[PDB]
């Protein structure tokens, strides 16, 4: 009978895995334990970008933001799903978002959050020279 | 480092 922590550390050890399917279940198991913590969600979501399924990611962030409005990878990856949508604008304003957010919490995460900014606006840019 | 879980 693990616990919501146990559980949340057992999906961690099958990310480092790269079980992906694996460590997004065994976060909802943590989520059933306890679904009032966003950090359930936000891993959850990254298992679901790494599996490609970025609408049950987009859903898992909007739950954590429900949770914890400040969080800054539950911005980041939403961000990252709406650049898979291709809704480039939106990314943009949460990747910057998440830049701002981390920047006042003093979170450091190297060049991460830039570095998605500039493949979001050349993802962007390329969209308008797909087009004319 | 901001592609990992906590
Ligand atoms: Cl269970």
């Amino acid at each position: 009978s693990p616990s919501a922590q146990e559980l949340k550390e057992q999906g961690n050890r099958l990310f480092v895995g790269r079980k992906y399917p694996e460590a997004a279940a065994c976060y909802g198991r943590a989520i059933t334990r306890n679904p009032l913590v966003a950090v359930y969600y936000t891993n959850r979501a990254l298992c679901y970008l790494k599996m490609q399924q970025h609408e049950q990611a987009l859903a898992d962030c909007r739950r954590a933001l429900e949770l914890d409005g400040q969080s800054v990878k539950a911005h980041f990856f939403l961000g990252q799903c709406q650049l898979e949508m291709e809704s480039y604008d939106e990314a943009i304003a949460n990747l910057q978002r998440a830049y701002s957010l981390a920047k006042e919490q003093r979170l450091n995460f190297g060049d991460d959050i830039p570095s998605a900014l500039r493949i979001a606006k050349k993802k962007r840019w390329n969209s308008i020279e797909e087009r004319r | 480092t901001i592609e990992e879980v906590d």
